[PDB]
């Protein structure tokens, strides 16, 4: 479906997502004892999966146009609801 | 009209919710994810003399910020402390919540005088400036950032999430 | 259903609004090139359709009471989620 | 218990979300809209002396703000810069994100030394103060506002959007 | 299911909450005439209903761990959407 | 992963949204409620010398806040004004919206020259600090709070809401 048009496309992807449901040890969940802001991330490598990573990069290059026109309209200084609205629109359309 | 990417059998395709048939069904709100990707993977030049030419000043456009949950490692990141020739600060002070990009393998500090001619510094090619887990359309003072874009996905349902798979600076003069 | 009870109701309505999908003409979607905050609006006229405009004005007068009490309760300074809540409350009632 | 309006065949009727039949089908989240209507269209007097008498000062009530997406042209809009006799500013400074009403044929600017007697200025008849797209219960200094009220609607599904049909100032003293 | 483990458990619960439904008396809904921030609450007593109150106190003690880790991940300074998310997750599971 | 409680036949059970049978029929968004309960009911000591040992200072962890809608009467409540020896205020100033705990039979006002050696004050056992209807993980200057925790519930559907049934201070030095 999606075809890469960029001059070069890096096939690897190192990520640093955060985790919301980690199995914290006894006292690590207390903020007074937990890790600093620089230690709440988890890291991994999606080795050599070119077929997906190349497509994922191209989709981002095409999503900028729609996303920025959307941000131009909203009054919110910080937006967090894009995914929730799409969840609601998924349910409503199943009518 | 923000596209969604749907993954099935390790293949990616564009499918808005208008045609998200049951074959690619959602089941829980934790499948939806936002991923921020860096431009350096798409082949853009990253040397400071070439990076600064893709940022410019404008006035009359409010700044905006959007949240993004997943990210990528950056081989190059930038930090800016530009000043007007009179000594005043050229860029806004970072609002609470902006903490800088968490993973940069190298960080460029650029600090020098420049004929700033606007309220804010934008991106000439429409890209975002990635701060921590917040993507912004404007450069803030003294905070590291990486140029990138945001993508939205519907991840596959599995016992092991899509993520968790297979688990230094220089100073440059300016004028 | 709704009947106006106010003097000198105005029949016309010169609206303005922000187009969510945007124009997307060439490079105009990039904020560095896009219009200022005063130029993002579109406007028209719902000419002489007083049968609907008169109803809208009365509904707003009655909706004020319920809205004010709702804002009194919520502790958030700026409210954006009234419509989303009504979308969820619509779905939850359907089986 | 906020009323929600439903439009069918260009008729208007009130309906709780519970009372909706399947006939008034709601299919997508872009059908829901909020509209802010100026109350000049309801026949109110709009000169400065009459408008000033409908704003009052109170203490002990925190401000609130709500969003509205569509609005109306205003024939008269106001801008206030009142001060206490000692020179202190009475009204609060505008928080970030509140700019001013986008469309006004005339803008009255009122400046004076009338004694305020409270923390904030409210509306004695319960109406809101309308800014660019944020409705507020309080007056902010130096920002144009229009008196109005807010309404919520479920719009009809159509090939053409509902909001697509047929597309000076004076200064006076106070005391 | 829940069993109290705390050294002591107070059976009564004097609660306060803010009501948003209904209509106020006359002009009381206008902010200029309404009560101050200290007078918008309503109060009651769940007299001697130990079998339920003891459960709430224990559930709150256990819910803290999951909630703290959630707030660590989120980058929003003030969170208001936990309940709405759970409403969406309820629907998406049985759509 | 946040547990959610369900009430039926005046009994309480724990059941994530996954396990909800149709019997525990959620029907409207009014049923979902968040309740904040105080630690005093669980038997904790609350004299000032014992309370201060339960709060500590740290740096490098951003503060966070969450909303809670219903609460409980507090027999003991605390207000803090701590200064480091040079005279600087140690605790942060209250942001807009944070407000004192509504109901408090007795309020302990504590002030003194503490050796506070951190950026923020945290709870050493994981409990939140309850402000008005906002639960915070950090202490703020001059605003009353009560130690407590937050719970989430699905209330029963009824003609009368669940939360409608049966409708001084001391100054002490510190160091
Ligand atoms: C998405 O990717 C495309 C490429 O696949 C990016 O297009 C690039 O856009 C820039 C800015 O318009 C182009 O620069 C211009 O190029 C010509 C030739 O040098 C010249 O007339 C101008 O001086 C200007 O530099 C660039 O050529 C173009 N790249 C390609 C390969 O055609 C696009 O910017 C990406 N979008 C985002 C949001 O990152
Ligand atoms: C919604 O519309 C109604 C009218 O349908 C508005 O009612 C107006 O309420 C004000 C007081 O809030 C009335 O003022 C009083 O009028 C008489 C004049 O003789 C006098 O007794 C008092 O001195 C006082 O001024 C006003 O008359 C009344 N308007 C009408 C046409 O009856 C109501 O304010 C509107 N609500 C909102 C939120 O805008
Ligand atoms: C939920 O309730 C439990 C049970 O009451 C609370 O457990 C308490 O946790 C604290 C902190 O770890 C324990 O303190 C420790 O106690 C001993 C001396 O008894 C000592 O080794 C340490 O110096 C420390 O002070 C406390 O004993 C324990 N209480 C009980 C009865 O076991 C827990 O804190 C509650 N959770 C929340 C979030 O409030």
């Amino acid at each position: 479906a999606i075809v890469n048009a960029q001059p070069k496309c890096n096939p690897n992807l190192h990520y640093w997502t955060t985790q919301d449901e980690g199995a914290a040890i006894g006292l690590a969940w207390i903020p007074y004892f937990g890790p600093a802001a620089e230690g709440i991330y988890i890291e991994g490598l999606m080795h050599n999966q070119d077929g997906l990573i190349c497509g994922l990069r191209q989709l981002a290059n095409e999503t900028t146009q729609a996303l920025q026109l959307f941000l131009r309209a909203t009054t919110e200084l910080r937006t967090f609801s894009i995914l929730n609205r799409k969840a609601i629109d998924f349910l409503l359309q199943r009518w | 009209s923000i596209p969604l990417g749907v993954i099935h059998n390790s293949a990616l395709q564009v499918s808005d919710v208008d045609k998200l048939v049951c074959r690619d069904k959602l089941s829980s709100t934790n499948q939806l994810r936002s991923v921020g990707l860096n431009l350096e993977g798409n082949g853009v030049a990253t040397d400071v003399p070439s990076a600064t030419k893709r940022w410019g000043f404008r006035s009359g456009v409010p700044p905006k910020v959007v949240n993004y949950e997943a990210g990528e490692w950056a081989e190059n990141c930038y930090n800016l402390e530009i000043k007007k020739p009179d000594g005043s600060e050229c860029l806004p002070a970072a609002p609470d919540g902006i903490r800088g990009f968490p993973r940069c393998r190298y960080v460029h500090k650029v600090s020098g005088t420049g004929p700033c001619a606007g309220d804010f510094a934008f991106h000439k090619e429409g890209a975002f400036f990635l701060y921590d887990r917040l993507a912004s359309t404007v450069i803030y003072r003294g905070t590291t950032f990486a140029e990138g874009v945001v993508a939205f996905l519907i991840l596959p349902q599995a016992k092991k999430d899509f993520f968790s798979s297979h688990p230094t600076t220089i100073r440059y003069q300016a004028t």
